[PDB]
């Protein structure tokens, strides 16, 4: 007992000088900074596409590193891969387990991967000799269902679970070499850094981690939110990040100041927040809500600039190409559509 | 053979029947045309039948200011044999399309509602598309018969018929029966049984309230007594015309008699095309929703 | 030009093949109705899956798969167990499932509040509104004993069960004593209770009593869904 | 009881690891994001809109 | 960072009585829900009360009504549970929790085991 208080009082202390720290890193603001930026409040834009065929609430999707094909995922079992220009489907796979969770794309454009409830990774094959699409390979090992993926290459792939824990593994061998252990929650979102040396991940507590791949540990701990997180995502230069909460807004983060700077929230907005996806120079901040629509901020003034609006459903998933042409948005009325 | 005929509220009654039916069908049709549309975007298939009803109204409402025009006049044509033809098929032709299509949305829904899970391969868009296209011929294809004949008559008083004559052709009398039996009575005795299942099915529902119940009770009555009202005086007066006509074929002391009461009856079966919109459309608070 | 020729034949063949191969897929997707169900460890669900197996699993990962059929109509019930305590996240992957089937153990009343609050929050959800839900209290024959023994009172847990009087419509079994009805009576309305309290007309609990020596389960679950079903058509074909 | 003295050893083990970081203010931070955002403004066609011509969709 | 900080409790004779307070940090108070759960000895965790946000919709479990009382102070942030005619049945840990969405009716994992969003607890003892 006495020990336990004493680890419990050295904590305090060291939280009170983390907090200090905090405190004397401020001196300023993001607005007082950019308030002589003018506003980009300008922005509208309609649908160009409409993807019909699946038949249950679309999960996931992600595009290919070529900007023209994508991967989609739905909950009555299949992975249609889509030819955007002309809207030809080029591939279907039928899937063992049907409650799919998550799906990506090989940035080499070879094979998919494929989770959900089953705490199961599987790997197919786009160019098999046969002319077909089969499974390659089965990553066993998570003790809770996958909440996401993405490739690193060809040959390894991190994903992350909600028994609280990340893994990497080496597909040819279909191994964990690593295994990250900080969370307290269920874990419901990656992002990986451009170099692909880094990444972070938020938890159902209220906080987000970064994690250094080769070493093994976690450097920083970020807990301004409130509730659950949702939803994260990496800046275009890799020094910041962006979170969605269940407490209706959303903030953005601070690697070298470790600090939040900035909030994104409005008085009638109620619901949560679901995806975020920045645009390809950082201006501009998407993110998809539990009501229908899909709001366009500003990330210096954080002011609202626009609506996406014409799903008849809540908004599950969303993406936007490497070249930055078109954003994607799938919902639960099985749709898939393309704006802009 | 001929004889005399006239009448006095011909040139009075009908073209204001007719003037109020257009103005408030026009938009209403158009309205109801699209939330079909809406419906059937949605994947549901009675919008198929639905808008196909719409176009059928919309048809006939575009013929009627030529008619107008002819009972002002006091029975006379001026726009030539051709027109006389197109617009007198079109407007003795529409009424019965708009009846099969009302008797095929009755037959859907009592599937629906009284067999959960029993027809899930009727119930969709292709075979509404199928049927629709059926009824749609076959409707044409049967009513064709007076394209073939002709539909413009002068006679010794100050008359110019269109697609009448007193007293008429034989086949007239035949195709008069026809219309009556095959067109009016089959799709009413459809829909009579399709809504009594349903009271029938809906009535041993668990999670339905005694409210709820009574207006659907309510609706149904009211959508086969509209259909009644509005149709039968005309029909029933056809079929002693033509009755009349097989007894005796010189005799047309009965047919002056009733003229203005047949005109004026054949005047009152446009308010259809202002109550379907109505009941179809807007008491429903979900299409309501436009 | 090659290019138009090649665009020729990738709609061509793909698109053709992989529409008529979907189309087949979708006709016999819309033909089959899946169920959730759940409970507690100590509750007998699984003993009902294997029952109705028997009467009438592959690919089982902590998800325990079960099929049947009565009338010729296709069921199929999943029961996650691969998961840990906390329930909040994987529960929506469940919105669109025709029912929700809830087993209580109701000779147990040190855990029935549990029960109660775990019912309670599920039928508020934002997302699992619309779902009705089957309510199943399993051992009946276990209270029955229980009660008749007279160790424990029910009073201790529930102080309002003192005040409490049966219903008019309560309809007993031919050898049951009147306390027992009484006590069961009164659990289900507890839940009854919850359930009316501020649901909606897009909601509904249907609830029976059931045992480990039932056979009629899945006939009861095919009833409830075909009145489901039947509700739903009534406000898609614009009756109500 | 030893569960809870480990697990407490091995937060305060990486709240030590974790208070030992060098920070910056924040004032570079948001200039350093500002210039960015800044320096690639050319290159988003979803804030410029794209002529209908050089429009891939569409 | 959410956090509750629990005081009070104690050692008490039968009969006893004493007042539970819990302060709060870190998030709208007025926007949640509040519960009240408990740990006896060799057992898991039980959920004794909650209050809705205004102050209406009070719910206890049985074996404690007509005994406890649970109240807000929404100025302070603060909850109480006034606590009377202490048996030697409620010797337990008490722990402060919350509702993990503000503008919700449902309270899904309050009792479970590592939920993150509930206080460290305070020991109360009852004896002679």
């Amino acid at each position: 007992g006495s020990e336990l208080d004493q680890l419990r009082q050295e904590a305090e202390q060291l939280k009170n000088q983390i907090r200090d720290a905090r405190k004397a890193c401020a001196d300023a603001t993001l607005s007082q900074i950019t308030n002589n930026i003018d506003p980009v409040g300008r922005i509208q834009m309609r649908t160009r596409r409409t993807l019909r065929g699946h038949l249950a609430k679309i999960y996931a999707m992600h595009w290919g590193t070529d900007s023209r094909l994508l991967v989609s995922a739905s909950q009555d079992g299949k992975l249609i891969i889509w030819d955007s220009y002309t809207t030809n489907k080029v591939h279907a796979i039928p899937l063992r387990s049907s409650w799919v969770m998550t799906c990506a794309y090989a940035p080499s454009g070879n094979y998919v991967a494929c989770g959900g409830l089953d705490n199961i990774c599987s790997i197919y094959n786009l160019k098999t000799r046969e002319g077909n699409v089969r499974v390659s390979r089965e990553l066993a090992g998570h003790t809770g269902y996958l909440s996401c993926c993405r490739f690193l290459d060809d040959n390894q792939i991190v994903t992350s679970s909600g028994d609280t824990t990340c893994a990497l593994w080496d597909i040819e061998t279909g191994q964990q070499t690593t295994t990250f252990t900080g969370h307290t929650g269920d874990v419901m979102s990656l992002s990986l850094a451009p170099d692909t040396r880094l990444f972070v991940s938020g938890a159902c507590d209220a906080s987000a981690k970064l994690w250094d791949v080769r070493e093994g540990m976690c450097r920083q701990t970020f807990t301004g939110h409130e509730s659950d997180i949702n939803a994260i995502c990496f800046f275009p230069n890799g020094n910041a990040f962006a979170t969605g909460s269940d407490d209706a807004t959303c903030r953005l983060f601070d690697l070298r100041a470790d600090q939040e700077l900035m909030t994104y929230s409005h008085d009638n907005i109620i619901c949560g927040i679901t995806s975020v996806s920045f645009s390809k120079s950082g201006r501009l901040l998407l993110a998809g809500y539990d009501d229908f629509n899909c709001n366009v901020w500003d990330a210096l003034k954080a002011d609202r600039a626009g609506v996406l609006a014409g799903h008849d459903n809540r908004v599950s998933c969303l993406g936007v190409t490497d070249d930055g042409m078109a954003v994607a948005t799938g919902s639960w009325d099985s749709f898939l559509k393309i704006w802009n | 053979e001929g004889c005399h005929v006239d009448s006095r509220v011909d040139h009075l009654f009908p073209p204001s029947l007719y003037i109020f039916v257009i103005g408030v069908g026009l938009p209403t049709n158009c309205l109801a045309l699209w939330a079909a549309y809406r419906q059937v975007q949605q994947r549901n298939e009675l919008g198929v039948y639905l808008m196909n009803l719409s176009i059928a109204d919309l048809l006939y409402i575009c013929t009627l200011p030529l008619w107008v025009d002819y009972f002002l006049h006091h029975d006379n044509w001026i726009h030539g044999p051709g027109s006389c033809k197109l617009f007198g098929f079109i407007f003795y032709t529409n009424i019965y399309i708009s009846i099969a299509f009302l008797c095929c949305i009755s037959v859907d829904r009592y599937l629906a509602v009284a067999h959960p899970l029993r027809f899930a391969r009727l119930r969709r868009v292709k075979t509404a598309v199928a049927v629709s296209s059926v009824v749609w011929a076959t409707e044409l294809g049967a009513n064709s018969a007076p394209l073939f004949h002709d539909e413009l008559f002068r006679d010794r008083y100050n008359h110019t018929f269109c697609f009448e004559k007193f007293p008429m052709e034989g086949w007239v009398a035949w195709m008069n029966l026809y219309r009556v039996f095959v067109g009016f009575l089959f799709p009413w005795a459809l829909m009579l049984l399709s809504y009594r299942g349903i009271l029938r099915a809906v009535r041993g529902s668990v999670s339905t309230e005694r409210q709820e119940k009574a207006k659907i009770k309510r609706l149904a009555l009211s959508l086969i007594a509209i259909v009644l009202v509005c149709f039968a005086p005309y029909h029933v007066l056809l079929l002693s015309r033509s009755a009349i006509y097989l007894g005796r074929p010189w005799d047309c002391g009965f047919e002056e008699r009733v003229f203005s009461a047949y005109h004026s009856s054949l005047a009152f079966t446009s308010l259809n095309c202002v109550a379907d919109p109505i009941l179809y459309c807007l008491v429903n608070e979900g299409a309501r929703s436009d | 030009t090659e290019d138009q020729r090649n665009e020729e034949k990738a709609q061509r063949e793909a698109n053709k093949k992989i529409e008529k191969q979907l189309q087949k897929d979708k006709q016999v997707y819309r033909a089959t109705h899946r169920l959730l169900l759940l409970g507690a460890d100590n509750s007998g669900k699984s003993t009902i899956v294997k029952q109705m197996r028997i009467l009438h699993s592959g690919g089982t990962s902590g998800i325990f798969e079960t099929k049947f059929q009565v009338d010729k109509v296709n069921f199929h019930m999943f029961d996650v167990g691969g998961q840990r305590d906390e329930r909040r996240k994987w529960i929506q992957c469940f919105n669109d499932v025709t029912a929700i089937i809830f087993v209580v153990d109701s000779s147990d009343y040190n855990r029935l509040q549990e029960a109660l609050n775990l019912f309670k929050s599920i039928w508020n959800n934002r997302w699992l509104r619309t779902i009705s839900v089957i309510l199943f209290l399993n051992k009946q024959d276990l209270l029955a004993e229980k009660v008749l023994a007279g160790k424990s009172k029910i009073e201790d847990y529930f102080p309002e069960f003192a005040r409490y009087t049966t219903p008019e419509d309560a309809t007993p079994e031919p050898g049951e004593d009147p306390r027992v009805t009484r006590a069961k009576y009164f659990i289900r309305d507890e839940f009854l209770r919850i359930s009316t309290a501020s649901g909606d007309g897009r909601h509904y609990c249907y609830p029976h009593f059931t045992c480990a020596v039932d056979t009629e389960n899945a006939r009861r679950i095919f009833n409830d869904c075909r009145d489901i079903i039947q509700r739903m058509h009534l406000r898609q074909y614009e009756l109500l | 009881n030893t569960a809870s003295i480990a697990q407490a050893r091995k937060l305060v083990e990486q709240l030590k690891m974790e208070a030992n970081i060098d920070r910056i203010k924040v004032s570079k931070a948001a200039a350093d994001l500002m210039a960015y955002c800044e320096a690639h403004a050319k290159e988003d066609p979803l804030l410029t809109p794209v002529p209908a011509s050089e429009n891939p969709f569409r | 960072q959410v956090q509750l900080q629990e005081s009070g409790g104690g050692l008490v004779q039968p009969g006893g009585s004493l007042r539970l307070s819990c302060a709060a940090s870190g998030f709208t108070f007025s926007n949640y829900k509040m519960n009240w759960v408990r740990q006896a000895p060799g057992k898991g965790l039980e959920w004794v009360s909650d209050i809705s946000q205004s102050g209406a919709s009070i719910s206890y479990t049985g074996s404690v009504k007509g005994r406890f009382t649970i109240s807000r102070d929404n100025a302070k942030n603060t909850l109480y549970l006034q606590m009377n005619s202490l048996k030697p049945e409620d010797t337990a840990v008490y722990y402060c929790a919350r509702c993990p969405a503000p503008f919700t009716r449902d309270c899904f994992d309050v009792t479970s085991t590592t939920y993150a969003y509930r206080g460290q607890g305070t020991q109360v003892t009852v004896s002679s």
